[PDB]
RNA sequence: UGCAUGGCCGUUGGUGGUGCGUGGGUUGACCUGUCCGUUGAUUCAGCUAACGAGCGAGAUUAUCGCCAAUUAUUUACUUUGCCGAAGUCCUUCGGUUAAAGUUCUAAUUGGGACUCCCUGCGUAGCAGGUGGAAGAGGGUAGCAAUAACAGGUCCGUGA
């Protein structure tokens, strides 16, 4: 009782396009996958909808690999774009190890105003 | 104010889709996914609240919605079977079935005055039947139709207002009189519009997929107010008497006081990697005494303020 | 003459297998694609000098089991009513183009079960349980890849 490559690769392609429909319940999603996709048989849609339900209660959780459903693509862009106030790169004293100070002598940039050793 | 657990009672093995209560008190009917719809009768005596009275075996799928006469005599009920069934209340026995509607039928109401049967489902049309059992009007819409409700009273002469909530997003409102001309049409919900009910007075209407219960105007349209539910809600139903409105989330039932403009309460009773029961329908009694809610495992729970 | 052959069939083996396009590895036969868990299964999952299309498996077809729509008073029955025979105050038989039907009977269109649900174990899935007509490919069959056996048949044929 494993789901084959055709019914998985359909069921991922359904959730691609129509996450705006669908629910946690099976008996709803069964009736969706008639209208969404022309399918020859009855048994096919029960196994497609059976995985479409399975992925929904995985999706109520961290984001599933190899699937992208348009609401999260919008949400990732907002979560991506913004960047917090301040550089966050200024201590601003900046601690530095004893040997790495002697490097900053050898470059020719000691008396930097960034503090030393410990 | 908040309200304590009065009584769980069960006689129903699969889930419950819808639930409705006959006039005054005694006799509520829980349409069931089992395809069998019971009617109960209410003792309200200590340990048992109710005990089951009939079973309506007839449909060949789940029973979607259930709707009642003003008398509590001749109730009607629909299923995904694509038919409806008038059932004599006292002797069961289907009185007459309905034939015409193509796909699974999701929603039924009467009028106030036992005039027009309003079936609806996934052929994208609100059919209006006669009480005799023949098709009068065939209204139209874009997508599937989950739910309907009817404006209270109207004294016969007044148009009897039919709010509708669709699968795509849109919310239609219609008059009747004779031709049935829609008062207004709007993109009421962002994605999926689950469930529709009226305010008792009927100035306002209620609809709400995107975790947002939104009240709208009956005439013409556009929003009064928009609340935000915690998690997405399956049924909505306002109180008859007092100024409440209530909404069946996963996490509980979010009790808005409408004037104070906030959730005063959230009532779920206590019970890894499981869903655990949702509540898929509400039903206020006609007095505004008691709040019934039908659940996903197959139980019903009563609370009284 | 089946050791000259066509077709057809059994078998290796109905097991899970088979091999193309472009790319890479090798002087080359050739390899890679076609490799730590899961499944009846090269079944899926994921690793990854390979990526992408196939065929077989699955899907589909047939039937058995459960449903309710659609028809049937001269090809199936049932209920009620009539007229008989016995019993002899209400029970059982036989008959009836005679009124209503469909629980049995007959057969078409659809519905139904998906690991969906809950709990354990380990994402793929697995074990148990509730309900359910039916629960793990629902049962049983049918169809069945490439590559060959000097297996069989010139006593099937106007091969």
């Amino acid at each position: 009782r494993i789901r084959t490559k055709t019914t998985k690769r359909a069921a991922r392609l359904v959730i691609e396009r129509f996450y705006g429909q669908l629910s946690f319940d099976f008996q709803d999603n069964k009736r969706v996958c008639d209208a969404v996709a022309d399918i020859p048989s009855k048994r096919m849609r029960n196994k497609i909808a059976g995985y479409v339900t399975h992925l929904m209660r995985r999706l109520e959780r961290g984001p599933v690999r190899g699937i992208s459903f348009k609401l999260q693509e919008q949400e990732r862009e907002k979560r991506d774009n913004w960047m917090p106030t301040t550089s966050k790169l200024n201590v601003p004293k900046i601690l530095v190890d004893p040997e790495t100070k002697e490097m900053l002598a050898a470059i020719g940039l000691g008396e930097m105003e960034g503090v030393e050793v410990f | 104010a908040h309200f304590a657990p009065r009584a769980t009672f069960v006689g129903h093995n699969a889930a419950i889709e819808s639930i409705e209560i006959d006039n005054e008190h005694n006799y509520l009917v829980s349409a069931s996914r089992d395809k069998s719809a019971l009617v109960w009768k209410l003792n309200r005596t200590q340990e048992q609240w109710a005990t089951p009275f009939t079973r309506l075996i007839g449909h060949n799928h789940f029973v979607s919605d259930v709707s009642l006469s003003r008398d509590a005599s001749h109730l009607l009920t629909s299923s995904w079977d694509s038919t409806l069934r008038l059932w004599d209340l006292s002797t069961r026995t289907t009185k007459k079935l309905f034939l015409g509607h193509k796909k699974d039928v999701l929603g039924v109401t009467f009028s106030p005055c036992n005039r027009r049967i309003i079936s609806v489902g996934r052929d994208n049309q609100v059919k209006i039947w006669n009480i005799l059992g023949e098709n009068k009007a065939e209204l139209q819409c874009s997508s599937w139709v989950t739910s309907v409700a009817c404006a209270p009273m109207a004294d016969e002469t007044s148009p009897l207002v039919i709010a509708v909530g669709c699968w795509d997003g849109k919310v239609y409102i219609w008059s009747i009189e004779k031709e049935a001309k829609l008062i207004k049409e709007f993109k009421a919900h962002d994605g999926r519009c689950t469930s529709v009910d009226f305010t008792p007075d009927g100035k306002w209407v209620i609809t709400g997929s995107d975790r947002k219960v939104v009240m709208w105007l009956t005439e013409n349209g556009a929003k009064t107010i928009s609340f935000t539910a915690p998690s997405p809600v399956h049924a909505v139903a306002a109180c008859p008497t007092q100024a409440w409105i209530c909404a069946a989330t996963y996490e509980g039932i979010a009790v808005w006081d409408i004037g104070a403009k906030q959730q005063i309460d959230l009532v779920q009773p206590n019970f890894n990697a499981g869903r655990t029961p949702d509540c898929t329908c509400l039903a206020w009694a006609a007095d505004g005494s008691v709040l019934y809610s039908g659940y996903n495992d197959g139980s019903i729970r009563a609370w009284e303020v």
